[PDB]
């Protein structure tokens, strides 16, 4: 009964059972992680539905009983470095090695962005976000 | 790049927050932490074509079982979870596929029977009887441990590999 719905990036979401006394910040920091998210990338907002304004911007020490009932989003930071991968295909004529595994790989999978590469069965080991500082 | 939605359903202590986040995150705690509804996405490669898991981690419990209705009428496969060492949440499957039946209007729904927590030396429930579960209902049985990794690709895979087949 003491639950907010938050949207989360990349169109995920979470209902956080709040605990009194607890900030949004210590509700939330677990499920970003386990999404593969930092806290320190990201803002929480109160969803408004009015117009001339979709969302404002919270503290996130804010307290969380406070906002119980409402919803609320957690969005990047501007311009952050994160994103989604960019599988491809590839084959390896020259000897190569999984990033997930170390094994030899021969035929396997790449990111075009960040060059990650990886067995098939190896895959679901990959970070969640592509990282990209290029 | 195709989306497919799951559903993780199962009784509650089943172990089915603890496959989703092995299977995203790489990762086990041993900490009980309620779910109430929990949506993941996560790029798999299945079979050599890269995919996006939309993957929905539910409530077992009564409270939410029109939450469930909802959550269960777009989802597109199905699955279902019981720990080995329980026999009532073995048995309380029956359950969340008759739920399942209800919101979808058919018995051909994408859906994968999974025996979690195989890890374990306390099991009461034996590989033969849920194969015979699973063959009763027409779907695969998949064994598992979110503490070991075992069969984690497996059951999401192998979930994939049905909704394939359905969508044929
Ligand atoms: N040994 C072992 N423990 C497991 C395994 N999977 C889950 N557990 C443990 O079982 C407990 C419940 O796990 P959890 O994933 O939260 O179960 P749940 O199905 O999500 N329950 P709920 O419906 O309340 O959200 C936790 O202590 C967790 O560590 C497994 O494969 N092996
Ligand atoms: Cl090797
Ligand atoms: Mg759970
Ligand atoms: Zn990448
Ligand atoms: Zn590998
Ligand atoms: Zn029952």
């Amino acid at each position: 009964s003491n639950t907010i719905r938050v949207f989360l990036p990349n169109k995920q979401r979470t209902v956080v059972n709040v605990r009194n006394g607890m900030s949004l910040h210590d509700c939330l920091m677990k499920a970003l992680k386990v999404r593969g998210l930092q806290p320190e990338c990201c803002a929480v907002f109160r969803l408004l539905h009015e117009h001339k304004g979709k969302k404002a911007r919270l503290d996130w020490n804010t307290d969380a009983a406070s906002l119980i009932g409402e919803e609320l989003q957690v969005d990047f930071l501007d311009h952050v470095p994160l994103t989604t991968h960019n599988f491809a295909r590839k084959t390896f004529l020259k000897l190569a090695f999984c990033d997930i595994c170390q094994k030899f790989l021969l035929n396997g999978f790449r990111c075009q962005t960040c060059g990650y590469k990886f067995h098939e069965h190896c895959s679901t080991k990959v970070p969640t976000m592509c990282v990209d500082w290029s | 790049m195709t989306e497919y939605k799951l559903v993780v359903v199962g009784a509650g202590d089943v172990g089915k927050s603890a496959l989703t986040i092995q299977l995203i995150q790489n990762h086990f705690v041993d900490e009980y932490d309620p779910t109430i509804e929990d949506s993941y996405r996560k790029q798999v490669v299945i079979d050599g074509e890269t995919c996006l898991l939309d993957i929905l981690d539910t409530a077992g419990q009564e409270e939410y079982s029109a939450m469930r209705d909802q959550y269960m009428r777009t989802g597109e496969g199905f699955l279902c979870v019981f720990a080995i060492n329980n026999t009532k949440s073995f048995e309380d499957i029956h359950h969340y596929r008759e739920q399942i039946k209800r919101v979808k209007d058919s018995e051909d729904v994408p859906m994968v029977l999974v025996g979690n927590k195989c890890d374990l030396p306390s099991r009461t429930v034996d590989t033969k009887q849920a194969q015979d579960l699973a063959r009763s209902y027409g779907i695969p049985f998949i064994e598992t441990s979110a503490k070991t990794r075992q069969g984690v690709d497996d059951a999401f895979y192998t979930l994939v590999r049905e909704i394939r087949k359905h969508k044929e």
